[PDB]
């Protein structure tokens, strides 16, 4: 009766899907031995001796190579040919690893489990390659997670040319380190963590009675144990040195000391000390307003009293070891024939695709689409005929592209794709750079392995996709042939392009009379024009320019130099297929006035592939981009590397140097690179760069290598929990977890190391009683550690962070970043909304770390805790009531201000970003009354890829619960001033982001590189236009925002 | 001029209607203090926007009295004689013909469930594809490793022959078979151990081809789901566009979808 008795014959439930127990997608990675995660606790290992004997020891999993060697030679005595062995000391272990390389085991402290051994056996040898020192490349390769030799046997010259030339940059940074050492060395390691502006916002300034803060300088005297407060009240804009003096003044005033006698005891003492933050390895190493250090400014905001420590410079320069940098082991055709000589069209011979997997039943016929590009295309897109369709497909056609060979621009790239047949549908794709890194036009035969079309791409050809062949062999391999001109054709010198450009201008100066299609060509320009230009300049990147506007721009390009910021628009108005034009543009960009980094960053996205342009863009960064702001946008700068044509480029040389100049950048630069290493689109590129970094980074490698080792332990641990210890009680799992963590290999590996989330924090001992597996199906780990600071107590005795194997953190990573940026925009522009962009860090393929925020609860917990016994309904007030229960007195009033100031900003970020729908289990409130969202899901409305269409959703819809709390408990809250003010925050917040919209477009545009399904192409990002309403006037935007806000709320909102 | 087939009268949803249409496909759009109308044309597969006292036009050759006047002229003809690099001229703008409105709306849910069921199958297989790409490559590296292991053992069964047959002929009578048995034993272990390892490597390679077989069958069926997913989605987009001509009903839609 229910189903019209219609039987579904195919359906079965004898296990029929991972919808049933629907969680934990990514796999796989075998761990401690081949084909098993965690090696047996007692295990048999074949020791291959130099006398050819296989003695098999039973070893414990956990045992050191010292212990194994020492037993092996006790037990080799019982086997024959003992007189043929040397004293054990003349030997080192070796075996084949899981990476598939015969690794010499030098560091004999390492344990059998920690070796990554593939088969459980050990060969004994006397140590070949007498530079024991140098074959701590294995350190580098451990950190990188692919062995350094793997490059050394790469054929490709570029790669080797990258490896050897990049050391230029590496040595230059190491020079800057040991320049005023040991101070500069500390300056590398412990850069001053500092806001960009010294200037204070007006809502901070008011927290300090005309710019004064009670600080607390601490000191130690004998033996260590006892410490002493010294509770200063110094100026906000006073520097560490002055703060160090006043502390020592008050330390050493005395009744046995005249003032004149004190002043002298100040001077001697003063500059023997520097300031630490109590509880973490941060320091105040340079002349910066105390307020400008991030720790101080947070202590102001949070209503806290900074606890700094006076630290002796020598007990500091004790803890910095030497950088010890070393140059590694690894240290055209008679003026060629200029591309402009070459007198022919472009033609490219397609040949045969070999490995094309298609149903001959389903698909009729298949062809190779082609085209030339620069981001957008310099000619009509062409294909080849539908020949030998499906069964063994072959076309030996010369395709003819209507562009003259000289009008190819430096950054030109062929983009092709095999397709199905209007049954039009791509099978594979691949793109090739038409020149190589040596400037040489591509000639003869090339063999290109192709990439599968990703999720979001319906389109036929995909030029934003990575340039070069797939490394994956068993895929469609479409080989092809380029035209040969009896000579290697090189791209023109700049000296030569400078001459053609100078000629092209002088030439235009005598073009005469009417030139209708004025289009691409007056010295004195009209005032209405000079206003239609700045009007263009202000427009965001995704407001696409017309042909009129382009031609209009291109003609007035020489005026466009007065308005530098136009450059992005200008450049997209050039006919890149007219070297006449392109050359002239190369002479503007030469001496174009440098621009702001937030604007110059656009110029490193996929829409600006020209090298000259990207140079200008790095030139901007080199000038304006501070180590602060670089660090802020480092994710977008690592991602934008993908869009570069060649390995070796100015942007890599920039970022690499910065990474080696400053270790806090270095840190994240390692991890973001390392994060992506599983992605074969960049494995090579990033590996090479990571080698360079690792080689030149100094002692930090050894710190990284422990962080890395800890992450691998946890990856394995969870991998096992997630398979075979699934379908098991928490009880049983948690037993297994704790059991494992107590083995000494885990104890070594998971204890004394730095937080990848923030290497300033140390991570000490595991308190395993506070370690546990959360309830989520992904089997995240809630891990807890002792803060081994001298002053643990003053900051936090326990550092706890969440490790989650199974979930792609980078969406979260970016939304949290974007939030952080909206906050800084808002706050630094004098208006206080308190977003808590908690720390998040993807360290691998759906593996990461999320910062714990102590004393915060999902609204659900609040309501479970506040729910009445007889299970009836949860009360809207309980939130309010649970909040009051914490905040009582003058406190209460201020906690509502917070809840209101946070809830407002989170409303506006959420709406604008369009993140996954908010609800009780993903919204959190802290004891002090701050609200903040977690688990963002898909950012730019990525469940609109099913239906969607002008949905402009409101994801944070403020139920009664929230409204009650905003309005201090009144009824009909929608009508109070409590609320009026709230709305006026929401409007003021919304416009601030709307005036910086350029940046947030560009940040999302820079992120197209990463293979996030939420960021497939520019129309994905276009959601942020509607939602900011950038096609409209601000007054309509305000009204649009209200409209949008009102309808979801059924509310007031005018 | 309101109807005008191609004439709709913002940037984003234009590009959605210009997504996956071939070389020459076009439509017209409407800040007004900027310009009035906007011919958005997709030449060669890229959005090419063209700006528009009575006479509508692109710049100076203004003698065309209407929006419809200017577009009929350039349906016949290319845009080269107006502006240099423009050598292209599809004014694109079934559904069982249904005037039902409601029963057209049920089909939208049905096609969307078909589509959303279809996207998951495509999504599933994309994970299978890449996991299989990984599992495969891990097998390949493992094979290099096995092969490498084997060398070290083959070298070890050789390594001993040099030293062991030096310690047979020197002496010989001393511990005659008391020595040379227990050197033969160790060696008879060593070669059968190789024997096992090789068989372990083979057995991976047979699994390699069965995995690489399945790997083809994923792509194979991905490429037969793909073309269906494009049409299934495109038919959904015309069913949804056909509705949103007559009754506005932007909000009613979301129950079906
Ligand atoms: C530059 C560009 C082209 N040519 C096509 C579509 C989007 C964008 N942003």
């Amino acid at each position: 009766s229910y189903y019209h008795h219609h039987h579904h014959h195919d359906y079965d439930i004898p296990t029929t899907f991972q919808g049933a127990m629907g969680s934990m997608p990514p796999r796989p990675s075998s761990g401690e031995l081949w084909g098993i995660h965690l090696m047996p606790p007692r295990i048999l290992v074949e020791c291959l001796l130099p006398n050819g004997m296989i003695v098999t020891l039973e070893c414990l999993r956990e045992a050191t190579l010292i212990t194994i060697k020492h037993e092996l030679f006790k037990e080799a005595r019982k086997y024959p040919l003992h007189q043929l062995l040397q004293d054990e000391s003349s030997y080192i272990f070796v075996s084949v690893t899981q990476e598939a390389e015969r690794e010499e085991f030098f560091d004999e402290t390492r344990r059998l489990c920690d070796l990554r051994l593939f088969q459980p056996f050990l060969k004994v040898i006397e140590p070949v390659g007498n530079r024991e020192e140098k074959i701590l490349n294995r350190e580098i390769g451990f950190a990188i997670g692919m062995p350094v030799c793997e490059f050394d046997m790469v054929k490709d010259p570029e790669v080797q040319d990258f490896r050897r030339n990049i050391l230029n940059v590496c040595k230059e940074a190491v020079d800057l380190r040991d320049l005023n050492s040991p101070h500069s060395r500390a300056m590398y390691v412990y850069p001053p963590n500092v806001e960009s502006s010294p200037e204070l916002p007006k809502h901070i300034y008011n927290k300090l009675d005309k710019g004064q803060i009670i600080v607390v300088i601490w000191v130690i005297v004998s033996p260590n144990n006892d410490k002493q407060k010294y509770t200063l009240k110094i100026n906000h804009d006073c520097v560490p040195e002055q703060v160090i003096a006043e502390a020592i003044r008050k330390k050493t005033r005395s009744m046995l000391l005249s003032s004149e006698q004190l002043k002298l005891c100040v001077l001697e003492y003063q500059g023997k000390y520097i300031l630490k933050v109590c509880g973490c390895d941060e320091y105040f190493l340079e002349k910066y307003p105390l307020s400008q250090y991030k720790y101080i400014r947070s202590c102001i905001m949070l209503g806290r009293m900074p606890n700094l420590m006076l630290m002796a410079k020598e007990s500091l320069y004790s803890q910095l070891p030497m950088d010890c940098f070393t140059m590694p082991s690894y240290s055209g055709e008679t003026s060629t024939k200029s591309l402009w000589v070459i007198n022919s069209a472009l033609r490219i011979k397609i040949l045969c695709a070999t490995y094309v997997n298609v149903n001959i039943r389903d698909i009729d016929k298949i062809y190779v689409r082609t085209g030339i590009y620069h981001g957008g295309e310099p000619l009509c897109d062409n294909v080849n005929t539908q020949r030998v369709p499906c069964s063994n497909p072959r076309w030996n056609e010369w395709l003819n592209y209507d562009i003259y060979i000289p009008d190819l621009p430096r950054a030109a790239r062929l983009c092709l794709s095999i397709c199905s047949v209007e049954e039009h549908c791509p099978l594979a794709w691949g793109n090739i750079n038409l020149f190589d890194y040596t400037d040489t036009l591509v000639s003869g035969k090339m063999a290109l392995n192709l990439w599968p079309v990703p999720h979001g791409l319906e389109d036929l050809l995909n030029p934003i996709g990575v340039t070069g062949s797939n490394p994956n062999k068993e895929t469609p391999c479409l080989e092809l042939e380029f035209d040969w001109f009896s000579s290697v054709v090189k791209f023109p010198d700049m000296s030569v392009i400078e001459e053609h450009a100078n000629w092209s201008v002088s030439r235009e100066a005598g073009f005469s009379y009417s030139h209708a299609g004025l289009s691409n060509r007056d010295n004195e320009l009209r005032e209405n024009d000079k206003e239609q230009l700045k009007a263009i300049s202000t427009r965001d990147p995704l407001s696409e320019i017309t042909e009129q506007e382009k031609d209009f721009l291109w003609s007035h390009r020489h005026y466009c130099v007065t308005i530098p910021e136009i450059l992005p628009k200008l450049l997209l108005s050039v006919k890149w297929n007219s070297r006449d034009e392109v050359a002239q543009m190369y002479c503007l960009v030469k001496d174009w006035p440098p621009i702001k980094p937030e604007q110059a960053m656009e110029l490193l996205d996929c829409n600006y592939p020209d090298p000259m342009v990207r140079g200008f863009a790095v030139r901007c960064l080199e000038k304006y981009l501070t180590d602060d702001k670089l660090s802020q946008y480092l994710i977008q700068l690592v991602q934008v590397l993908k869009y570069e044509q060649y390995l070796d480029n100015l942007l890599v040389r920039f970022l690499l140097k910065k990474a080696l100049t400053n270790q806090r950048i270095g840190h994240f630069f390692f991890w973001h690179l390392k994060s992506e290493m599983h992605n074969k689109t960049v494995s090579q590129r990033f590996g090479l760069l990571l080698e360079s970094y690792c080689r030149a980074c100094g002692m930090y490698l050894k710190h990284l290598n422990r962080q890395v080792e800890a992450m691998e332990k946890l990856i394995n641990l969870t991998d096992i929990l997630k398979q075979e210890k699934k379908d098991e009680t928490q009880k049983v799992q948690m037993k297994f977890l704790v059991e494992q963590m107590r083995r000494p290999d885990f104890m070594d590996a998971l204890q004394g190391f730095l937080s990848p989330l923030n290497p300033a924090h140390q991570l000490g001992n595991l308190r395993l009683e506070e370690c546990r597996i959360m309830s989520s199906a992904k089997r995240p780990l809630w891990l807890n550690w002792e803060n081994p600071d001298i002053m643990s107590e003053l900051l936090f005795q326990n550092n706890e962070i969440i490790f989650k194997n199974g979930d792609d953190l980078r969406q979260d990573m970016l939304t949290l970043q974007i939030i952080r940026i909206m906050e800084n925009i808002w706050q630094n522009q004098g208006l206080d909304l308190r977003m808590l962009p908690y720390g998040c860090l993807s360290i691998g393929d759906c593996v990461g770390l999320i910062e714990v925020v102590r004393n915060s609860h999902t609204i659900m917990q609040i309501q479970c805790k506040g729910g009445l016994k007889g299970a009836l309904q949860f009360n809207s007030h309980t939130l309010h009531q649970w909040l009051k229960d914490k905040n009582k007195g003058e406190i209460y009033d201020a906690a509502i201000d917070l809840f209101t100031r946070s809830c407002a900003g989170y409303c506006v970020a959420t709406f604008i970003l369009g993140i996954g729908d908010r609800h009780n289990s993903n919204i959190m409130v802290k004891d002090d009354g701050q609200l903040f969202h977690i688990d963002f899901g898909h950012f730019l409305d990525h469940k609109k890829k099913k239906f969607g269409y002008k949905r402009e959703r409101v994801p944070f819809v403020l139920t009664q619960d929230f409204l009650i709390v905003i309005s201090k408990g009144a009824q009909e809250c929608t009508k109070t001033r409590e609320f009026e003010r709230f709305q006026e925050m929401c409007y003021k917040a919304y416009l601030a982001i709307r005036q910086h919209a350029n940046l947030f477009i560009n940040l999302f545009s820079m992120m197209l590189g990463s293979g996030m399904p939420e960021l497939q192409s520019f129309d994905d990002i276009a959601y942020i236009r509607k939602t900011l309403a950038l096609d409209k006037t601000e007054q309509e935007a305000l009204e649009y925002f209200m409209k949008q806000m009102n309808d979801a709320h059924h509310g007031g909102w005018t | 001029l309101q109807d005008a087939e191609w004439y709709w009268g913002s940037r984003e949803e234009v590009n959605e209607k210009l997504r996956d249409t071939a070389d020459g496909t076009f439509l017209v759009r409407d800040t007004k203090m900027h310009g009035d109308y906007t011919l958005t044309l997709r030449k060669g597969g890229n959005n090419k926007l063209i700006k528009i006292d009575g006479k509508y036009g692109f710049s100076d050759p203004l003698t065309f009295s209407s929006v419809v006047e200017l577009i009929n002229h350039y349906r016949n003809e290319s845009l080269a004689q107006y502006n240099p690099k423009l050598d292209v001229k599809y004014p694109v703008s079934q559904v069982v013909k249904e005037d039902n409105i409601e029963a057209v709306g049920k089909k939208l849910h049905e096609y969307n469930t078909q589509f959303q069921e279809k996207s998951r199958e495509y999504d599933r297989l994309y994970e299978e594809y890449t996991r299989t790409s990984q599992e495969i490559q891990m097998k390949r590296t493992a094979i290099e490793a096995f092969n490498e292991t084997i060398k070290i053992f083959e070298e070890q069964c050789q390594t001993q022959e040099r030293y062991s047959k030096e310690y047979i002929e020197k002496f010989k009578r001393e511990g005659n078979e008391k020595e040379i048995q227990r050197i033969m034993h160790n060696y008879d272990k060593l070669k059968s151990r190789i024997s096992e390892i090789i068989d372990s490597r083979r057995r991976l390679e047979e699994d390699l081809k069965k995995q690489a077989a399945e790997y083809r069958e994923i792509d194979k069926r991905m490429n037969s789901i793909k073309p269906d997913l494009i049409q299934l989605r495109k038919t959904r987009d015309q069913y949804l566009m056909w509705l949103t001509q007559k009754g506005v009903r932007q909000k009613k839609l979301n129950e079906w979808l």
